[PDB]
């Protein structure tokens, strides 16, 4: 009876247990240009 | 004499039926299997104690 009542818990537990070219996007360029002084 | 033999047989069979859940290999085998599954599960849990603790 104890083994049967623990089946759901076992399942949950089991689930847990188991050349660098840089293209910088415009959005980032725009940010860097706006904050260029900083 | 014939009645006596059959009566004994009946008595024996009745005794066997009444104690089968704890004595017969079939029923005992099923209990073994359920116990082995849980063992394995617990072994696994103990093996991953660190990760589980961190989580």
């Amino acid at each position: 009876q104890m083994l049967k009542e623990m089946e759901k818990e076992v399942d949950v537990v089991d689930a847990v247990v188991r050349n660098a070219t840089l293209n910088i996007p415009n959005l980032l360029i725009s940010r860097i240009e706006s904050e260029m002084h900083r | 004499a014939e009645i006596n033999q059959k009566s004994l047989e009946l008595e024996l069979l009745r005794l066997e039926k009444e104690t089968a859940d704890i004595t017969h290999p079939l029923y005992l085998g099923q209990k073994h299997q359920a116990l082995q599954a849980m063992n394995s599960h617990l072994e696994a849990v103990l093996r991953e104690k660190r990760s589980l603790r961190q989580r």
